[PDB]
């Protein structure tokens, strides 16, 4: 009776990993004959398979009966194998499976807590991930970008240090800068979003590369031809989290002043979008502390008058972020701006 | 960011 399609997808898989592991246990380094050359996934039909475990992944219902079958891990072994196997490639084949095994691993880890924790215990296949932010298809770039997101979604203590432990933040961070294609960078950039409010390490990994935060409040005015506010959003969200540890470094608020950061935020404050005001609201909430010059190019910019509008706003990161901002520039004022002089 | 499906 019953066709089990999906069963025998998997144990397709499962047999080429198989036959990928039993060709590296007789190819290592310390070699014996060459007599027996890799198998090639063209040559067992892997795109087809795994195209279609994608495809239908994509289904609530169907990831529901693969995560009964085991279809994460047969899935991130399959990447694994070929990344371990074949390397940097620009072959299409390994391209375009890695991308749909990726796409796979993206729907399985959505919403689901176990298969981000399980993911992420798979070690090997987190390496063969990360390294692929640096093939030259943007397209697999995007999707290692968007598994990386998921996992640093309500990652548990385990995942987040294996996130970090593995080089996540500061691979991604070094992405972004060589991205040419929009979609591809929007991924990147959420999750780095994600990764960012994780702990003070990841925000000092961010920090700490070079063009970084140039590039970051380069961002803040990209100008889209999608006709969307995605990138300025998440760049904007990547420098608000961060923001607390630039607030105490004065290298790095120099990198902010020269590419005109405070007064591109100021105007973030009009913009139509809540995410971008709450974004540049909390940016403000840190940078506005305890440092003497940007406390006063914000008060020469009229940063009062327009924080004053947000105070009273039923959202809640916008109304604290611009008291606290405000209370910080109140209560350290120039001389001009006093109570005393100039009532 | 949050989470997605795949693009």
């Amino acid at each position: 009776h019953h066709h089990h399609h999906m069963l025998h997808l998997l144990e397709q898989i499962r047999a080429y990993c198989e036959t990928c592991w039993e060709w590296q246990e007789a190819h290592e380094p310390g070699m014996d004959q060459d007599k027996n050359p890799m198998p090639a996934p063209v040559e067992h039909q892997i795109c087809p398979a795994v195209c279609v475990l994608m495809k239908l992944s994509f289904d609530e219902e169907h990831r529901h009966a693969m995560n009964e079958l085991g279809g994460l891990q047969a899935i991130a072994e399959l990447l694994q194998v070929d990344c371990e196997m074949y390397g940097l490639t620009n072959d299409h084949y390994s391209i375009t499976l890695r991308r749909y095994a990726g796409m796979a691993l993206t729907n399985l880890t959505f919403g689901d807590v176990a298969n981000k924790a399980t993911l992420c215990s798979m070690k090997g296949c987190m390496r063969a991930l990360v390294a692929q932010l640096k093939s030259e298809s943007e397209d697999l770039q995007q999707v290692i970008a968007s598994v990386l997101r998921n996992l640093s979604w309500r990652a548990d203590v385990n995942s987040k240090k294996t996130l970090r432990e593995v080089g996540s933040v500061k691979a991604l961070m070094e992405c972004a800068l060589e991205v040419k294609k929009e979609s591809t960078l929007k991924s990147v950039l959420s999750a780095l979003w994600n990764l960012s409010a994780h702990c003070t390490e990841n925000k000092a990994d961010i920090c700490a590369v070079d063009g970084a935060l140039a590039f970051l409040v380069g961002t803040l005015t990209y100008r889209s031809q999608t006709n969307t506010l995605a990138i300025i959003e998440s760049g904007g969200g990547i420098l608000r989290n961060v923001s607390s540890l630039i607030a105490t470094n004065e290298d790095h608020r120099q990198i902010l002043r020269e590419n005109n950061c405070l007064q591109t935020l100021l105007q973030h404050l009009k913009s139509h979008s809540l995410t971008i005001v709450s974004n540049a609201c909390g940016t403000l909430w840190n940078l506005s502390a305890r440092n003497p010059k940007d406390q006063e190019a914000l008060w020469d910019m009229g940063a009062v008058s327009m924080l004053k509008n947000l105070i009273h706003s039923k959202h809640k990161m916008i109304a604290m972020g611009s008291a606290a901002a405000l209370r910080n520039l109140m209560a350290n004022r120039p001389a001009k701006y006093k109570d005393a002089n100039i009532m | 960011a949050g989470e997605a499906l795949a693009d």
